[PDB]
């Protein structure tokens, strides 16, 4: 149908910067649970 | 025969100064440009 020719040089995939800072510093574990509901607690700890 | 080639350049690579923060205006003392040159370089695509 059409006789043209073509030839491809190079793409390029952009993207944007991006990377997990606070996780990697902060939140450093996991913890998975199977449970419905988490508990997290603490304590005074004041002693006259 | 005039030919027309271009690339895709976001209207925010090319940056020119208007209004106040000429570069120029500003007294010579008390004012970094390195503020402005990493902002102007947060629109690259790529470390600079």
């Amino acid at each position: 149908s059409m006789y043209t020719t073509a030839q491809l040089l190079a793409a390029n995939e952009q993207k944007f910067k991006f990377d997990p800072l606070f996780l990697r510093l902060f939140f450093r574990e996991s913890y998975p649970f199977t449970t419905e509901k988490v508990y997290l607690s603490q304590i005074p700890g004041l002693v006259n | 025969d005039p030919v027309e080639v271009d690339m895709g350049r976001s209207e925010e690579n090319n940056i020119t100064q208007s209004g106040g923060t000429e570069w120029s205006k500003r007294d010579k003392s008390t004012y970094d440009p390195t503020d402005d040159i990493e902002a102007y370089a947060l629109n690259a695509s790529g470390v600079v």
